[PDB]
């Protein structure tokens, strides 16, 4: 923990103490976990401290040992307040910016919020410019593929009204609907079957000792 | 104005039997059937509700869906298929009774005779589109639903095919070869790649047994990669506030026969230090 | 028959030090005619080439490979670097489509 003149102050809920006001290039490094003070603001769930971005905190990577930016942390923890504060910070409108940033697992802020069913964070994100159809690198799943895997019906109807392409496949060439087979939720295979392309609905049938989807 | 199967039948597990022995005793289970909970082949009509009929015949697995020599048996069944009135009060129609009676190749030339006799050919294919290659290993149920025209004509809806249902193979040896992960959070949700010998995707699962505990790994039939690998997520352990790691058993389980592979140790753990990117005890 | 595609990878990121194991699902491959090639375009036009350490016995039933990431061209970079990974047949040198992989530094690697 290569703590800075703020971690301790941060971890410890303090006033100006945990908010030294200055106002070699004033900055805040990160511990052995690669956490910048701002990450602690989110983890610790104290928006105000984050509210005080002050010197543009880590504007490029600003990541952790898992590859998360503060906003990523806010989205998997589910703190609406932080998503709210960490969003005004005029940097995300840039290129590559957070709304498109991914941790070492290729997860977007949208992905993390979908994984934990935070329907409200998912909505705010897409509203601010997140690609509801962004794909994750392991298998190319979109948040809609994950909602089906997570068997979250509330989540899937919400990705539908946000623009999620019911079609669009995985590296294995499967639509979110093709992932319902073998799972419980009839409600999920009902709100997707209809929408999904006719030939993106059934599963491959033992073809030529392999059986690929083709894409 | 269409029929959609809401509950496909269980594919693997059921053994096609012959008439000589007897009729049967058990019917085609639904896809979502567990060794304790029962379900059945269920359909649902759209844009319509009221009087009508439903015909259910057998047909091949392969594209040229020719009638099949096997003959559904049980109630409301005759000549080889099923046919009964449609309850007018509901739009969902389940079949709690249906049996696949198989024909002996020595008399398969007779079964097909009758098929065209009673002209039981849902997709009506020509007599030249009825070759001699009959995959007696499988079959598919065909749903011929009939109703009324918005006027008066008896509207015959499009025949909907179910997932092929297969016969008795047994016997294979479930073997887990490699597992990229044998440890994860007690809150479950960990993705695990498991390499195994050949398995069938409609008849396989990852059975996590403990002392007085038992759960299943979460994954879709599509997560079974070419019969030799399975990508799934771990179920939550009994104790979600675990303070000390706990070893648990993890194995392959074939539902149709309860067969289980050799157990592989799996160690649940608490979220302790990871659950908050480490903080306590600074 | 044996097309070349990377279907699913249990990890798409790794430390520059290499040695980290990774499970990879794919279309039919022959165990003795396949490799996993890591690579990145360079300033001078050439490419950094790195390979996954595995033996034919690691190729599971023709559709999977348990392998170990190679060491990155520079294990002491301060910011992660994106490269590409891909399969390649030895017999004809055809490759699967270039897939993004992220090598990250190790703030906790050696000395204390």
């Amino acid at each position: 923990d290569g703590d800075s003149f703020l971690h301790l102050a941060i971890i410890h809920e303090e006033k100006a103490l945990t908010m030294e006001v200055i106002r070699l290039a004033f900055l805040n490094f990160q511990n052995n976990l690669q956490q910048t003070p701002l990450h602690l603001a989110v983890i610790t769930n104290q928006p105000e401290i984050a509210e005080a971005l002050l010197g543009a905190g880590c504007d490029p990577e600003l990541r952790d040992f898992r590859g998360n930016t503060p906003l990523h942390l806010a989205c998997e923890q589910g703190c609406l307040a932080s998503v709210g504060v960490l969003t005004q910070s005029c940097t995300t409108p840039h290129l590559h910016s957070i709304l498109k940033a991914t941790n070492y697992n290729g997860h977007t802020c949208l992905h993390l919020a979908s994984i934990h069913g935070y329907l409200g964070i998912v909505e705010l994100l897409v509203s601010l410019g997140a690609d509801v159809n962004a794909q994750e690198p392991c298998n190319g799943r979109t948040a809609l593929h994950l909602a089906v895997d997570l068997q979250n019906p509330d989540l899937v109807s919400l990705l539908l009204k946000c623009g999620a392409d019911v079609n669009r496949v995985t590296y294995q060439g499967y639509s979110p609907y093709q992932l319902t087979w073998g799972r419980p939720s009839t409600r999920i295979q009902q709100q997707l079957g209809q929408l999904t392309l006719e030939n993106l609905q059934m599963l491959p049938e033992s073809e030529d000792e392999e059986s690929y989807d083709t894409e | 104005p269409y029929v959609e199967i809401i509950e496909q039948p269980k594919q693997r597990g059921m053994r096609f039997r012959y008439k000589c022995e007897g009729r049967s005793a058990g019917s085609i289970p639904g896809e979502r059937s567990t060794d304790t909970t029962k379900t059945h082949p269920t359909i649902k009509i759209n844009g319509y509700t009221g009087p009508g009929t439903v015909r259910i015949s057998l047909v091949t697995k392969d594209p040229p869906h020719r009638p099949h020599p096997h003959e559904l048996v049980g109630k409301d069944c005759r000549d080889g298929y099923y046919e009964a009135d449609l309850c007018p009060d509901r739009s969902i129609h389940s079949f709690q009774n249906l049996g696949i009676q198989c024909v002996k190749k020595r008399d398969l030339e007779q079964a097909i005779s009758q098929r065209i006799q009673t002209n039981n050919n849902p997709f009506h294919v020509p007599i030249e589109e009825q070759r001699g290659d009959y995959d007696l290993n499988a079959v598919r149920l065909c749903f011929q639903v009939t109703v009324r025209d918005p006027a008066g004509r008896p509207l015959l809806l499009t025949p909907v095919l179910s997932h092929p249902i297969f016969d008795n193979r047994a016997t294979a040896e479930l073997k887990i070869c490699r597992v990229n992960r044998n440890s994860g959070s007690c809150l479950g949700g960990d993705e695990i790649f498991l390499l195994c010998d050949k398995v069938q995707k409609e008849d396989i699962e990852v059975y996590f047994t403990g002392p007085g505990w038992e759960a299943r790994g979460s994954f879709s039939q599509a997560d079974v990669h070419r019969q030799v690998a399975i990508v799934f997520r771990t179920p939550p352990y009994a104790d979600p506030s675990l303070q000390a790691p706990v070893r648990v058993s993890m194995q392959l389980r074939r539902p149709s026969d309860r067969e289980l592979s050799e157990p592989m140790e799996f160690q649940y753990l608490p979220d302790t230090d990871d659950r908050h990117r480490i903080e306590e005890k600074r | 028959a044996s097309n070349l595609k990377i279907v699913r990878m249990d990890r798409t990121a790794g430390c520059v030090t290499g040695g980290e194991e990774i499970y990879l699902l794919c279309d039919k491959v022959q165990k003795d005619d396949i490799q996993i090639r890591f690579y990145e375009e360079e300033e001078n036009g050439g490419v950094w080439e790195g390979f996954g350490d595995f033996s034919p016995t690691d190729v599971h039933r023709q559709f999977a490979i348990v392998f170990k990431t190679p060491k990155y061209k520079d294990v002491n970079i301060t910011k992660p670097a994106s490269v590409f990974v891909q399969l390649r047949r030895k017999s004809d040198l055809e490759t699967s489509e270039p897939k993004p992989f992220l090598y990250y530094p190790e703030i906790k690697d050696k000395e204390e």
